[PDB]
RNA sequence: CAGAGUGUAGCUUAACACAAAGCACCCAACUUACACUUAGGAGAUUUCAACUUAACUUGACCGCUCUGACCA
């Protein structure tokens, strides 16, 4: 009851949750990780999925772009004719990160080129002007915004 | 003929038991307890206690809890308990561990379904 | 200002070209792996026309027999040749040029004269206003001898710090002593002249950097350098 | 789920560096060509 | 979705079921001290790494404000794995063309 | 009209500032396991135990056993931890644990806890059919 | 090298004894991945003595922290 002194011990939604960076802080990090083996590719963005949660810091999220397949021409010896020679697949891996502070920005890319695989490539980049944020939104989540704009 | 905890269809676990059974799990031991409703215990068999232990080559394995779903079972027999319940979760439910758990108690004699009580 | 002086260093960093050599024990990871491979994969191309071929010629018109296309793929295995992990650097041990120890990571050190004694000791520039201690540590790499190298710069913080006094020599008021701060760079491609290189700087692994640094000085360094 | 028997194949980049890769066809080596 | 190509099912030996549970205990606990070895080298350059910032703070504080500002030409960065050998100076494969199937 | 709570919120002490910095249970046992600890615990308001519970009172239960016998800690800690490293080096012991087809001697194990927990369990036993308050009052 | 402080695997005001406990942590299975879940393995009282339980009370020894000494 509302007059009693244990009025509210029913509250639970105040414990419940209702980019630009900072001047200290980065505001969104990418890293990208291209392979011609698939295994290799998705082994050591696990590896870096598993870490970056150790550290304790907040990660957006991990997909999948449609993967690109490259063929290998070869010159034929003693002829000017190009002949199907090999059938390459590069596999890109990628890991949103957000938050990441600029003191600890050296050790963190300090351990991920020390660990890096064979035969795999790795980049750090912002990706921000193209976030667009056109992301399918939830049933609950357009209630409570569309409350608020009314 | 002892009226039985009615209640509690809005929350997990229901409370409609004369005695319970309950398994815990942990890390490094798996403890099964047997208590009655109104908190007291009856009997337990862990694996912390020494006298299992010079037999068991590990605390933490299904061997255990085989050794002692078996350990239960003949302190059951020898305290006069016969009719138990058990409200495990689905997903220990589906552990195999737990089933031949289950198995120990109908080779030992314990039952897992309280008889229902005579209002009239 | 204070009796402490100001000093910016740089640990030039270069990583390893080729990978670790494989414990013995990751030995039965890939051949584990392998061999959980073709127990659970199923016929390849490759395996397919082997088993045809197989079975026509035990019944009795392909030119070119899978075990045939292993050979002369095999044969140009005999014709090429790959690259040698060991150079002639690793049997020399020279610990000056680029091709020693490719599979573990390499740091430069330089010699300096201080206190009428030489000192292994990483390269150093004082502190100016209105300059970063990052373009101190540039500024470090211009005032290396006849150096032409580019160096990935990450982050702003320093990496480490070493105070030591002097030995009640020139310690005075104004100065007591002078503190200096690491940096970590990664070194892309550059090399220094054949002019010097013995008495110039040299280049060692986490093992055998104490061989060459103070043990003080070489714990406060190894607090921040890696041996991965 | 589904997938063909990967030998342990080597490839050669552009500056001649080696690296490990699986392949469908027991090519055990390759080079790229010039483009 | 050929049937042809499956193969048949190789029976498990034994003993090679006990060389597999040998291999996967020691697995576990090699990975241990892989993360061991790494969680440790992580909080030592971060302690020493603090122990700057704060000697650096006492030192001056006007180095501290550009020391922990961002610097904005990060994040070009690209790195590649290594490679099995050292790349050979003097090779020149032939000619060739490439092309995308997407 | 509000009152003044007579003491501590179940929550007051999570704070809410870092609420997305803090840390889920992300798991329904995780959440549990804080749910029947912190149900036990004594609180200012009116529970279930304060009704239905049975009561006990505050005097400590005497106690009229024999004392306790007295054992070496660490020379059977000592016994004990190179009992079951012999037991572990045996692959024979090792291959049963894998293979979930070992099995114990019940009738030796229950020897075994006549002598080191029989005592103890048949005290708790005994408390709950109700042998200590009937006799002995 | 000296003067103070400290000691259970990472943490714990865990350890009455019946017993060195709980969590964190690592591997495999699911998953692009995380996470949940299932199945696994790795762990500690620094060492010697004190009528004796004694990680627990007292010493010596050993290992760490701080301050002086040494200091390129």
């Amino acid at each position: 009851y509302k007059t009693k002194p244990t009025h509210g011990i029913g509250k639970y939604k105040h414990l419940i949750k209702a980019n630009l960076g900072t001047d200290y802080e980065y505001g969104v990090l990418n890293i990208h990780l291209t392979a011609y083996d698939m295994t290799l590719a998705e082994s050591y963005a696990q590896y870096v999925h598993n870490l970056c949660n150790s550290l304790s810091i907040k990660v957006e999220e991990s997909y999948a772009m449609p993967t690109k397949t490259i063929e290998v021409l070869q010159l034929q010896d003693q002829g000017s004719k190009m002949l199907l020679d090999s059938v390459l697949t590069t596999h890109e891996r990628v890991v949103q990160i957000s938050g990441l502070s600029a003191t600890f920005a050296e050790i963190f890319l300090e351990i991920i080129q020390s660990s890096l695989p064979e035969g795999v490539r790795l980049s750090v980049k912002e990706h921000t002007e193209e976030d667009f944020k056109g992301r399918f939104k939830a049933r609950p989540e357009l209630e409570e915004l569309l409350a608020k704009l009314k | 003929v002892a009226r039985k905890e009615r209640g509690w269809r809005t929350v997990f676990p229901s409370r409609e038991f004369w005695h319970r059974l309950r398994v815990i799990r942990t890390q490094h031991h798996v403890e099964a307890l047997v208590e009655h409703q109104n908190g007291k215990v009856v009997v337990s068999a862990s694996t912390r206690e020494w006298a299992i232990k010079k037999h068991l080559y590990s605390t933490r394995n299904v061997v255990a809890c085989e050794s002692i779903g078996r350990v239960l079972a003949q302190r059951c027999l020898e305290a006069g308990i016969n009719f138990m319940v058990y409200q495990p979760t689905p997903w220990e439910a589906a552990s195999d561990s737990m089933k031949r758990l289950q198995s120990a108690m109908t080779e030992g004699g314990v039952v897992l379904r309280e008889p229902q009580r005579i209002y009239e | 200002g204070s009796p402490w002086r100001l000093l910016g260093a740089l640990c030039l960093q270069r990583p390893p070209v080729v990978s670790k050599p494989l414990t013995p024990l990751q030995e039965e990871m890939a051949s584990l792996l392998q061999q959980i491979e073709i127990e659970r994969s199923l016929y390849s191309d490759h395996e397919l026309r082997a088993l045809d071929e197989n079975q026509r010629l035990a019944k009795k018109q392909d030119i070119l027999l899978a075990q045939d296309l292993e050979d002369m793929w095999e044969q140009k295995f005999l014709q090429f040749k790959l690259g040698a992990r060991i150079t002639e650097a690793d049997e020399k041990n020279d610990r000056t040029s680029l091709n020693r120890k490719l599979d573990r990571n390499l740091v430069l050190l330089v010699r300096e004269k201080f206190g009428d004694q030489d000192v292994w000791i990483l390269p150093q520039a004082e502190w100016q206003p209105g300059e970063t201690l990052r373009g101190t540590a540039e500024r470090t790499l211009a005032t290396l001898s006849e150096n032409n190298m580019e160096a990935k710069f990450l982050g702003n913080a320093p990496c480490g710090h070493y105070t030591f006094k002097f030995p009640q020599a020139m310690r005075t008021e104004s100065n007591l002593g002078a503190k200096v701060f690491f940096f970590k760079a990664l070194l892309l491609t550059g090399d220094f002249s054949q002019a010097g290189n013995k008495g110039h700087h040299v280049w060692v692994t986490k093992d055998e950097l104490g061989d060459y640094l103070k043990p003080k000085y070489l714990a406060q360094v190894r607090r921040f350098v890696s041996d991965l | 789920q589904a997938y063909a028997r990967l030998y342990p194949v080597l490839l050669v980049k552009q500056d001649g560096s080696t690296i490990h890769i699986r392949y469908r066809e027991p090519r055990r080596m390759l080079a790229m060509p010039i483009d | 979705l050929d049937k042809a190509r499956e193969r048949p099912q190789v029976e498990l030996t034994f003993e090679e079921t006990e060389r597999r549970a040998l291999l996967l205990k020691k697995w576990s606990l090699y990975k241990q001290q892989e993360r061991k070895m790494e969680r440790d080298t992580i909080r030592a350059m971060l302690e020493a790494q603090q122990e700057a910032l704060e000697e650096l703070q006492l030192e001056s504080p006007k180095l501290h404000a550009e020391a922990i500002k961002r610097d904005p030409n990060l994040f070009p960065f690209e790195k590649e794995g290594p490679h099995y050998t050292p790349p050979i100076p003097n090779y020149q494969p032939p000619e060739g063309r490439y092309n995308d199937i997407t | 009209r509000r009152t003044p709570p007579l003491g501590p919120m179940p929550n007051s002490d999570i704070d809410l500032s870092n609420l997305e910095r803090l840390e889920k249970y992300r798991s329904f046992d995780r959440y549990r396991r804080r749910a029947e600890q912190e149900a036990q615990a004594p609180h200012w308001w009116r529970t279930y135990r304060e009704y239905f519970g049975e009561k006990t009172d505050p005097k400590e239960k005497i106690d009229i056993g024999l004392p306790p016998p007295k054992v070496s800690r660490t020379q059977q800690l000592l016994e004990r931890k190179q009992a079951i490293q012999e037991l572990r080096a045996n692959v024979e012991e090792e291959r049963a644990a894998r293979l979930r087809t070992a099995s114990v001697p019940l009738d030796a194990v229950r020897a075994e806890w006549e002598r080191t927990c029989g005592p103890y369990h048949k005290q708790r036993l005994a408390e709950y059919y109700g042998l200590y308050r009937d006799l002995f009052h």
